[PDB]
């Protein structure tokens, strides 16, 4: 339940998720997201994510990211990454 | 001596109330005949918000410089007249009544006279 | 000299106290820019909102009783004369 | 930096006009009530949510900085378009002017005689287009059709 | 996500404006605070009436 | 009042029962636990009895979210003011 | 008599019974329900003299219940306020006499 930042993102400081994958995710995220803003057609920055991670990581990741949003997943070892940017978080895990 | 003002309003013709208000909004004194303290609460908000609102709007909204307002009378229907006057961090409010509306005052007083003498009469009646 | 007349009192804080200090001077300024308290409302809500994002109510009367459920610290009570500044902010 | 732009100059213009009327204290920053002072001085939106719509669709939003000046410049963006229809007259002289003008004639009468049960048949009809002929050029335009009709 | 929290208070506004040392609804502490007033006050209530 | 939602569920195929049980649940579910996070953990655990595991489902009362899913096996329903999403991957 | 006879003050003591909706921005459904609790509960709490908090309280906690975890409502004689508010969720009506009720759901 401890939130931590890094490379100027809040996430949980224990990462569930791989140190190197999930400092790529995250970068990717915030690219994408001062491209699209998500508060106008928010469901095609959600979409381009979840391409981004097939072609640089293991295949059928899920990508959920709401403002307020509360949910518990099955995931594969270091496969899950939980992060929040300003008031919005993203969650992600590898199926 | 700050009691017989109140009396004295009182005994000008066609006064029915004088309250006091602070520069907080607090009531100073109040007349008894109206509803003291839950009345003055009231008027001393209202009056605020009058005296607040016109003072500022002469300044500015008619483009009047040093142009300050001395007296506000409102006349309304019946007998009501409500002349507001601000001396230094104090402003009063006073309700006053026309000749006709006086008249009527003292015809219900008379009839609230007779009417007690009249249960008085009643009461030895019952003693008898 | 009006400003140091009006003397604004927070019966009831709910905030940090530098956040609060910033509230009374926006009260005093609302006041005087405002010709009527429906125009106050709407200045405070409008001036909080651009200062912090987020759902901004208040409402201001001579006689009212309220009951709200605000985010914690997003609370501040305020009386000055027969007006009073109330806004809560809920998520 | 421009790069050949040619763009509106008519809305570009509102902009700046709107901006320093309230700008004008050169403070050289904006704030989100300062965004909200024109449209309340002018009275162009009923209530903020209007201005706070668009303005917070854009992206995001604080206390004030300058960046506000956004809405302005959105603002006249939001205007859209206008259309209102006003008055029956007009409409009634289109019916019979079928080159969608004013201008030409008797065809126009011959149409309100095909199914026509109205006295002076064709002899009234006549009647009435010299009576609507004020300047004697053989029909009737829409100064003399309007005075005509009222 | 983390909710922000919502906590809810009831209060009522219809008593009249006052100073925070002193309370609406002890008439001991209002009585006291208008004689500290007309103590200055008295010049004022001949002079506006 | 949930005007829109999607529903991907086999039709008649005695697999209908799935669509039934994801309204249900998620009314008795959102009603007695009253918490995001609970309602998708009870939601799950009750369809991962009756239909095997690798069954996953967010609840949210506002959020975007793009996922791959079985064929037939993803419905979006909204139950009164909360929007519960479940789906079964793998 | 009629109009002419009864007074502010008349009007006021002959009937503490009626009620009157100024505003209207929910559901009618969802006004009855809320209308009827509204008037029973402030009765109930009124006691020996009205309590503005003391009625806030009881009509806060049975709309929570009633319908949504967040429902903020205020009564006082006199106010101005701006409020945001969900799509059918403000209801506004005010009891006879000096009494302004507002309610609506955040």
């Amino acid at each position: 339940q401890q939130y931590k930042t890094f490379m100027g993102a809040r996430v949980l400081w224990p990462p569930e998720c791989a140190d190197d994958i999930l400092e790529g995710a995250i970068r990717e995220t915030q690219d994408a997201l001062k491209k699209f803003e998500i508060a106008r057609e928010g469901q095609k920055i959600a979409e381009h994510l979840k391409k981004y991670m097939d072609d640089h990581f293991d295949p059928y990741w899920h990508v959920f990211f709401g403002k307020n949003f509360g949910c518990q997943a099955v995931h594969n070892k270091n496969r899950f990454i939980y992060f929040y940017i300003e008031k919005t978080a993203f969650l992600m895990y590898q199926t | 001596n700050a009691d017989d003002q109140l009396k004295q309003l009182s005994a000008l013709e066609g006064a029915n109330g004088y309250v006091i208000f602070n520069e907080s909004g607090i009531p100073l004194k109040r007349h008894e005949k109206s509803i003291s303290h839950e009345k003055a609460v009231h008027i001393a908000a209202l009056v605020s918000d009058l005296w607040n609102v016109s003072k500022k709007v002469i300044q500015r909204d008619l483009k009047t410089p040093e142009n300050d307002i001395e007296v506000i009378r409102l006349r309304t229907k019946h007998s009501y007249e409500y002349i507001i006057t601000q001396s230094g961090d104090f402003t009063m409010l006073a309700i006053q009544l026309c000749g006709k509306a006086i008249e009527e005052a003292k015809k219900a007083a008379a009839a609230a006279a007779a009417a007690a003498v009249v249960q008085e009469e009643n009461k030895e009646k019952e003693k008898k | 000299s009006h400003l140091d007349k009006v003397q604004p009192v927070i019966k009831n804080s709910d905030m940090s106290v530098e956040m609060q200090k910033e509230v009374e001077e926006v009260a005093k300024k609302a006041i005087d820019y405002c010709n009527t308290d429906k125009e106050i409302a709407t200045f405070i809500k409008d001036d909080f909102r651009s200062r912090y994002h987020g759902t901004w109510h208040c409402i201001v009367g001579r006689n009212f009783g309220s009951f709200v459920t605000f985010e914690r610290s997003y609370y501040i009570y305020l009386y000055v004369g027969q007006l009073a500044i109330l806004l809560f902010k809920t998520g | 930096m421009a790069s050949e732009v040619m763009n509106l100059s008519e809305e570009d213009i509102q902009f700046c006009q709107k901006a320093f009327s309230d700008y004008d204290e050169d403070g050289l920053g904006a704030i989100k009530v300062s965004d909200l002072k024109l449209a309340l001085e002018n009275i162009g939106c009923s209530l903020s949510e209007n201005d706070l719509f668009k303005m917070i669709s854009e992206v995001d939003e604080k206390n004030t900085g300058l960046i506000k000046f956004s809405d302005f410049l959105n603002i006249y963006y939001k205007q859209k378009y206008a259309n209102l229809g006003d008055d029956d007259q007009d409409l009634v002289d289109a019916f019979v002017a079928m080159g969608g003008n004013a201008d030409t004639t008797g065809s126009v009468d011959a149409n309100r005689l095909i199914q026509i049960v109205k006295e002076e048949f064709e002899m009234t009809i006549d009647i009435v287009g010299l009576i609507r002929e004020i300047d004697k050029d053989g029909s009737g335009e829409i100064e003399y059709e309007e005075f005509k009709l009222l | 996500t983390e909710r922000v929290k919502t906590g809810d208070r009831g209060m009522s506004h219809k008593e009249g404006g006052w100073p925070g040392n002193v309370d609406p609804n002890e008439a001991q502490e209002t009585g006291r605070f208008k004689k500290r007033i007309e103590k200055s006050f008295p010049q004022a209530v001949k002079d506006l009436k | 009042h949930a005007n829109e939602q999607i529903i991907d569920m086999p039709e008649n195929s005695e697999m209908k029962s799935m669509k039934n049980d994801a309204f249900s649940q998620a009314k008795f579910a959102v009603e007695n636990y009253k918490f995001e996070n609970k309602i998708s953990s009870h939601i799950k655990k009750f369809f991962d009895e009756k239909y095997g595991p690798n069954w996953h489902c967010v609840v949210g009362k506002h959020f975007n979210a793009y996922v791959s899913y079985d064929s037939k096996n993803f419905i979006f329903f909204y139950e009164g003011q909360l929007a519960i999403l479940l789906y079964r991957k793998g | 008599k009629a109009v002419t006879d009864m007074d502010i003050n008349e009007l006021r003591k002959l009937m503490i019974g009626k009620a009157i909706i100024n505003s209207s921005d929910m559901q009618g459904d969802l006004l009855q329900e809320a209308q009827d609790v509204i008037q029973s509960g402030i009765e109930n709490n009124s006691a020996p003299v009205l309590n503005i908090e003391a009625a806030c309280k009881y009509i806060k906690e049975n709309l929570d219940k009633k319908f949504g975890p967040t429902w903020q409502c205020i009564i006082g004689e006199g106010y101005a306020y701006d409020v945001t508010v969900q799509n059918n969720t403000l209801l506004f009506m005010f009891y006879n006499g000096n009494l302004a009720v507002l309610i609506f759901k955040s």
